[PDB]
């Protein structure tokens, strides 16, 4: 449900099971590693409240990786706190939520910023060519 | 006599078992029940209540009777005459005796007493309003007849009064004192009579369940119906063309018999309380296919028959039984919700319309033993819980369609439900159980939200501050919880040196209040978590408290048959009342207007007016003994 600078991850809620599959995959995998938590530490991050619960798991997609894997992050907890009352906390989802973003940024919904604008210029943007007229 | 209370009316009264008159009312009629010293006014056709009467009497009413636009009223050896529930003339008999019975008709009033003896007055002139010289003095002699049953004017029976005892019937012209006739013996007793719409012709009801339609010209039996194993209480004939006949009887049951077809039609079953007098009176409109119902279980009742077994029309009632539990139900002053051990949940208009309403529990629940309400989601969702004898969940309903709700709220730890609450937002409800736990569940879905078990014995008491933040309850253990509602940790405990009853939570000042069996009432700062005043004074078992709606005082009602205000600041009692009849609630208005009790005695609730909307000086036995507020009132 939650899209991160010219991504964007969608969320599947619906309780179940165990694994959480991201893409089609596992949150155990993630493979554009190093900081492959971040995503398991939403899940992680549910260190607040809860332990793990017992739900489902979607699929995100759009621009490149890191963008991809900030995405994925609110796609979650971004879909814990889901309504509820099938999906959050059948009441005071705040249980999550205001725990769940008292230390977030990706679930603490997304940041304003996004890729355009250039410049009849060099590069463009705001770097304008080098030149040095003599 | 009290510095602070002045008894103001009561409400939720509508009738008392005395046989309700009628009486006509422009085109319409008027139906008249008693009340206990009072007498009330109902249209026939809409049972708005039109009258009560200005002025109680000394005594309790003992009959009622119409005759157009006035009202005669028996009490003592006394019969009051009415116009508007305003006494227009006084009769007193010239006896020690009580007045049982009434007839008025023609020129003649005539009232029997209870030493078989009939007083008959006159009108000097037929234009007169009322009758009100004294004519003569008749007695029915035990060889004339039996104990007086009934007093009944046949319709064509000029200055001729009929005298139904329980073992004959006679016949009177009240104009010369002649006894012009004298039926043969009855050989079972007589209860009921009743004129039939045909010349010479009154029905009888008998102990046993016969019906007997009587001519009292040719003095002879013209028919008798038997009405298997019932006493029968009341009689009334059908006026609308259908030749129908009513038979109420003492069990509560109504039955519908057709004259024409020799058949029983239907019976209404246990439309009123058999322990209570069962049907104690049962009318057919003139003219209307509509009957009116009545009996000593506080209610009155109409049924129609449309163009077929009879359809509820219409009804006014309230408890059968003393409220047990009540609470105003919103900040405007106009419902309160009141429960009783006969098992109903109502709501009373405080306005002058005195409009009432049955909760639907669409055989009834267990007496209610905790209450609570709040206005905040009033059509939304379910805004009212209550805890039920020996059950191990809590109920919910609607105010908005004054009906049961959609969930109930388990205990979960098998223990039966001892307290309720609500906050003050209307979302959480607040179970607790006899088991010690503590449950909140939502309002709006009726799912379990959080579960604190700190108490070992019942909890008593649980509230929540109008923040929701800090969560307080009380147990039969003596201990004083606190609780962080938005998380779950334990903030604090008391331990006081008595089991703690009853708890009441002042939302706006964030102090409550504890009843415990030591005979104190132990009033604890939330915040604090601090107890800040204990109260000593009564001498027996607290039944209830309240505090003022700014936070200064708190009024207490107990066995000893007290109604105690404490100041706050220097929690010394600086007003106290007795009364005859003790006090089981009490509660304040919303806005410091008014003052609700309840009793252990009579259906309704007392209102008094807090006149000190006050020093600060103690009392002992300088106590005022204030009488409850008259039923004449409004």
């Amino acid at each position: 449900f939650g899209k991160k600078k010219s991504a964007t991850a969608v969320a599947h809620v619906k309780a179940g099971k165990g694994l959480i599959k991201v893409n089609g995959s596992p949150i155990t995998l993630v493979e554009p590693e190093i900081l492959r938590f971040k995503v398991y530490e939403p899940l992680l991050l549910v260190g607040l409240d809860k332990f793990s619960n017992i739900d489902i798991r979607v699929r995100v997609t759009g621009g490149g990786h890191v963008s991809q894997v900030y995405a994925i992050r609110q796609a979650i907890a971004k879909g814990l706190v889901a309504y509820h009352q099938k999906y959050v906390d059948e009441q005071s989802k705040n249980e999550l939520k205001k725990a769940f973003t008292s230390y977030d940024r990706t679930l603490l919904i997304a940041d304003s910023r996004r890729p355009e604008p250039k410049k009849f210029g060099g590069k463009g943007a705001r770097s304008r060519f080098q030149k040095s007229y003599r | 006599n009290s510095k602070i209370f002045s008894p103001f009316r009561i409400i939720g009264n509508v009738s008392n078992g005395v046989p309700f008159a009628t009486g006509t009312l422009g085109s319409t009629f008027y139906i008249v029940t008693c009340v206990g010293k009072t007498f009330q006014i109902y249209d026939a056709n809409t049972l708005h209540l039109l009258f009560v009467s200005e002025k109680e009497t000394p005594s309790s009413i003992v009959a009622l009777s119409a005759h157009f636009h006035y009202v005669y009223a028996a009490y003592e050896n006394k019969v009051g005459i009415y116009k508007r529930g305003i006494e227009e003339h006084l009769l007193e008999l010239e006896t020690d005796a009580n007045v049982e019975h009434l007839c008025i008709f023609g020129d003649y009033l005539c009232a029997s007493t209870d030493d078989n003896s009939i007083f008959i007055y006159k009108k000097s002139d037929p234009q007169d309003k009322y009758p009100s010289e004294f004519y003569t003095k008749l007695t029915v002699t035990e060889i004339q007849g039996g104990e007086i049953v009934s007093l009944q004017h046949l319709a064509t029976y000029l200055n001729k009064l009929t005298v139904v005892t329980k073992s004959n019937v006679l016949l009177f012209n009240v104009r010369t004192g002649k006894l012009v006739f004298t039926s043969n013996e009855f050989p079972d007793q007589i209860t009921t009579a009743e004129p039939a719409p045909v010349l010479d012709i009154i029905a009888l009801g008998t102990v046993t369940g016969e019906v007997i339609m009587f001519n009292m010209r040719k003095g002879k039996r013209i028919r008798t119906i038997k009405i298997p194993q019932s006493r029968i209480s009341s009689l009334s004939f059908r006026t609308d063309g259908s030749s129908h006949l009513s038979v109420g009887t003492s069990s509560g049951d109504l039955i519908f018999y057709d004259l024409d077809r020799r058949s029983r039609i239907h019976v209404l079953k246990n439309i009123h309380r058999e322990s209570y007098g069962g049907v104690t009176q049962a009318t057919f409109l003139n003219g209307q296919p509509i009957i009116v119902t009545s009996g000593g279980d506080n209610s009155l009742k109409e049924y129609v028959f449309d163009p077929q077994p009879p359809r509820y029309l219409r009804s006014r009632g309230g408890h059968s039984q003393p409220p047990s539990y009540i609470a105003f139900a919103d900040s405007q002053s106009h419902f309160m919700l009141s429960a009783s051990k006969d098992r109903s949940l109502w709501s009373f208009s405080l306005r002058k319309d005195a409009q009432s309403q049955e909760m639907s529990q669409r055989s009834k629940f267990p007496e209610i033993v905790a209450l609570a309400i709040e206005n905040a989601r009033i059509g939304e969702w379910e805004n009212i819980i209550t805890a039920h004898k020996d059950e191990k969940f809590a109920r919910t309903w609607d105010m908005r369609n004054k009906r049961v709700g959609r969930w109930t709220f388990d205990t979960t730890d098998d223990g039966f439900v001892k307290s309720v609450a609500m906050s003050q937002c209307g979302n959480f409800g607040f179970i607790g159980s006899s088991n010690g736990s503590i449950t909140i569940y939502n309002m709006q879905s009726g799912i379990l939200r959080k579960k604190y078990k700190l108490h070992k014995r019942a909890v008593t008491g649980i509230s929540l501050d109008g923040m929701n933040r800090k969560m307080v309850s009380c147990g039969l253990d003596g201990i004083v919880g606190f609780y962080d509602f938005n998380k779950s940790t334990l903030l604090g405990k008391l331990k006081l040196d008595a089991p703690i009853t009853a708890m009441v939570y002042h939302r706006s000042s964030d102090l409550f209040a504890l009843a415990l069996d030591d005979l104190s009432i132990v009033v604890i700062d939330a915040v604090t978590q601090r107890v800040v005043r204990q109260l000593w004074g009564h001498s027996n078992r607290i039944t209830a408290f309240d505090f003022s709606p700014e936070g200064r005082w708190i009024v207490s009602a107990s066995l000893d048959s007290t109604i105690r205000t404490w100041d706050l600041p220097t929690g010394g009692c600086i007003d106290g009342i007795i009364v005859d009849n003790v006090a089981t609630n009490v509660k304040f208005s919303p806005n410091g207007d008014l003052l609700a009790t309840t009793h252990v005695t009579g259906n309704g609730i007392c209102i008094w007016t807090n006149r000190a909307q006050s020093t600060r000086t103690i009392d002992e036995s300088e106590f005022a003994r204030m009488a409850l507020p008259s039923t004449s009132v409004r």
